[PDB]
RNA sequence: AAUAGAAUAGGACGUUUGGUUCUAUUUUGUUGGUUUCUAGGACCAUCGUAAUGAUUAAUAGGGACGGUCGGGGGCAUCAGU
RNA sequence: CCGGUUGGCCGGUCGGAUUUCCAACGGGGCCUUUCCUUCUGGCUAACCUUGAGUCCUUGUGGCU
């Protein structure tokens, strides 16, 4: 939120899940932070900078974390012809 | 299965389901243009013709009603539409 | 229904014009 | 006989289309045999974004079945005598207004005259000889309706140079944007 | 039988969001469902929605993002006053900052904020938040 | 659904999308309506005109290649029956099961099915009286039902 | 959210045309009895034109049609130890 | 296209005042084929017919 004067009055603005855009709250101990390192042109990984995903425990307890994460990797340009937009 | 196209399904899986459960409801029937060799004339017969359709000149039963599809006569040619 | 009879008369006139010009079409 | 085929609306554009009609029946004995009772109401033009224009022929409604056996050769002959144009046949159909709370004595208004019905009648009369196999209305996030209209693969070659022309004349004749798509 | 069509539409939307998908198959259509989803779209509570014709009564696809924690319908369409807007705005909304009540008014269908500032009222349909 | 039963079956005619006439069809509207009237002088009920029209002649539906339904172009010729088809068939079915139960007086299942068939005749008589394609002084009695059948 | 509005057309708008009916505002110096136009209703035809005029056909429901299916029912008959 | 009622960017000014500029927000009446349709008598305004006057560029200019 926000007050009148122009100053943020919040504890923390929480992590949204990268699959279903839902809130990863503090006791959500099934939550996953996914780290992917992007690549150099000669097949090396620069260890400092990454592309980044977060999956809520609601998705992971089901089991479409693979399918949603394949969709996330393919629409982030990392993948092709693994996840299909139709079925 | 969190995301899939309900607008553009794959056509192999689209006519694979029921007649009434498609995105637009379509029949799964067709019409048969039948040629008995004895009089040589075009007769357009439904594929699920539920009555004993004879030929207009010869008294040949072109198709008999057997449940779903009408079975055609033996030694007799047919075409689509 | 006078308008239905007028439409039938117009259709008969169009068919009569087509049948009159069909002889000129088949002559060539 | 350019003063015989019109319907009491003399302009230069209708008389040049009318005389173009007059020399197009003269090379053919059977187009003479069908063309003589076949009249038209009026003509107007419309421009497209492709650098050219489009010629719209309005058609009185019982003459549409008479036109529906002659339209292909008439369209191709009129396009190869009129360059920088697009020949589209549409039928003039009168819309009746929706009666309000205070609307007096108007009869039970026929749904053949009503607005959405005459709008998609202009839609299938736009794209003859192929036929529409499915509509689909694309609701934009900013609140804009876009219509997507599907076709058949039988006669795509007569229409594929006229899609943007059809979009322009449709968005001028109903105010609604449209997109076309062939199935795979 | 199928009593209300908006009720089954919004129940299908709420069920497909609580199971976490991104697309639905609403069937059938109306003026009311189309204009209700346009009211959700103008606030950006749903993404694209799409209407399929079938010449009977059309099926609707709504591509929902994640943003709707609950929409619903109030099925006895009660007559609401100007002064009765605060009661439904306090009973069904979470708080006083967001949350909407959708009415059919004689100026058209609009949310409760637009019905406040239109200065009209009408009959209640449901609620989007 | 499926009243007077417990089944939930869906098994019906689909309709194709195309509101215009099919391309492979080559017959004219005046030819098919004179076909309809020569089938009508044989006294058949309009479902059988539609079925024999679908099978031996290849006509898709009546409503597409002419602008009318089947009894619009059957009372245009004025050969419509004085009572509608399905209600007349319900009377025929009722007098058939009444013939069976006057044959056998211990069949309870036929008696309960008579109650169900009679309920369907009352509901359709209410509907067809409401539109007034049936005269409003028409009431069912079983003896007059046997008179109208015979 | 209901209701009605052209389907056996006994339908609609006309500055189309026949008659049948009353009305009488005024005038003929004023009033009264008259009677002849003129205007205005209403009712019959017949004469113009209106794209002449009938919503989809619900994975609602009834109803035929088709080939089946079941220790479903009733009556008669048969069989076994 | 019309003018509203808030918010600013101005302050004109001896705490409020109103144009210009900006979003907005509603309201209204038109044009898009398409809204209340008329009959007959009285009352203004406007385009003409017919000739007259009072002003100013020699005026079918403006007012009667
Ligand atoms: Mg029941
Ligand atoms: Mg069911
Ligand atoms: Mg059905
Ligand atoms: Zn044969």
């Amino acid at each position: 939120m926000e007050n009148d004067k122009g100053q943020l009055v919040e504890l923390y603005v929480p992590r949204k899940c990268s699959a279903t855009n839902r809130i990863i709250k503090a006791d959500d101990h099934a939550s996953v932070q996914i780290n992917v390192a992007k690549v150099d042109e000669e097949g090396r990984a620069i260890p400092g900078e990454y592309v980044t995903y977060a999956l809520s425990g609601y998705v992971r307890s089901r089991g479409e974390s693979d399918d949603s994460l394949n969709r996330l990797a393919q629409n982030d340009g990392l993948l092709k012809n693994v996840w299909s937009y139709s079925r | 299965v969190l995301v899939q196209d309900l607008l553009h399904p794959t056509a192999a899986s689209e006519a694979r389901k029921h007649k009434l459960k498609t995105l637009v409801q379509g029949p799964r029937s067709y019409f048969l243009d039948v040629k008995c060799p004895g009089c040589l004339n075009i007769t357009t017969v439904f594929s699920h013709a539920q009555t004993a359709v004879t030929c207009e000149s010869c008294s040949t039963i072109l198709c008999t009603p057997t449940g779903g599809k009408a079975k055609l006569s033996e030694g007799t040619s047919f075409r689509r539409k | 229904n006078r308008q239905k009879e007028r439409l039938a008369k117009r259709d008969a006139a169009i068919a009569k014009m087509k049948e009159e010009a069909a002889l000129e079409a088949s002559k060539q | 006989p350019q003063a015989k085929i019109l319907s009491q609306a003399p302009t230069e554009l209708e008389l040049q289309v009318a005389q173009a009609f007059v020399e197009l029946e003269n090379s053919s004995p059977e187009l003479k045999a069908e063309l003589r009772p076949l009249q038209f109401k009026s003509i107007r033009e419309i421009d497209v974004a492709g650098g050219k224009k489009a010629l719209a022929i309005f058609v009185p409604v019982p003459s549409l079945a008479g036109f529906h056996k002659v339209q292909t050769k008439l369209t191709r002959e009129l396009e190869k005598k009129f360059q920088d144009r697009h020949v589209i046949f549409l039928a003039e159909r009168r819309i009746l207004p929706k009666p309000s709370r205070t609307s007096r004595q108007v009869q039970k208004r026929p749904r053949s005259r009503t607005l959405t019905a005459v709008h998609d009648k202009i839609l299938e009369d736009l794209v003859f000889p192929t036929e529409i196999v499915g509509k689909r209305v694309r609701y934009l996030v900013g609140g804009n309706k876009i219509q997507k209209v599907l076709l058949d693969s039988k006669d795509v070659q007569q229409i594929d140079y006229k899609l943007e022309s059809f979009q322009a004349v449709y968005n001028k004749l109903t105010g609604k944007q449209i997109v076309f798509e062939i199935p795979s | 039988t199928r009593s209300s069509v908006l009720a089954d539409a919004l129940n299908a939307i709420n069920n497909a969001e609580k199971t976490g998908k991104r697309q639905v198959l609403i069937r059938p259509s109306s003026k009311v469902i189309i204009k209700f989803l346009q009211v959700m779209q103008k606030h950006g509570y749903i993404g694209e929605f799409e209407y399929i014709d079938d010449h009977r009564s059309g099926k609707i696809v709504v591509q929902l993002n994640g943003r709707l924690n609950k929409c619903g319908v109030i099925s006895p369409r009660f007559n609401v006053k100007i002064g009765d807007i605060e009661k439904w705005t306090a009973n069904l909304l979470p708080a006083r900052q967001f949350g909407y009540v959708i009415l059919t008014t004689s100026a058209g269908i609009m949310d409760h904020e637009e019905a406040r500032r239109k200065h009209v009222s009408g009959k209640i349909l449901g609620f989007v938040y | 659904g499926r009243m007077h039963s417990a089944g939930k079956g869906i098994s019906s005619s689909a309709i194709p999308y195309s509101r215009n006439a099919p391309a492979w069809f080559k017959l004219s509207s005046e030819s098919v309506i004179e076909q309809i009237v020569k089938y009508a002088r044989k006294g058949l009920t309009p479902s059988q005109i539609g079925v024999l029209l679908r099978d031996a002649h290849g006509v898709t539906q009546a409503r597409v290649i002419t602008g009318n339904k089947i009894m619009r172009i059957l009372k245009s010729n004025g050969l419509a029956p004085e009572i509608p088809e399905d209600l007349y068939y319900l009377i025929k079915k009722a007098v058939s099961v009444r013939k069976h139960l006057e044959r056998n007086r211990k069949d309870k299942d036929a008696k309960f099915r008579l109650i169900l068939i009679e309920s369907r005749i009352h509901r359709l008589a209410r509907y067809y009286r409401t539109v007034a394609v049936l005269p409003p002084n028409w009431k069912y009695e079983s003896a007059t039902a046997s008179a109208l059948v015979n």
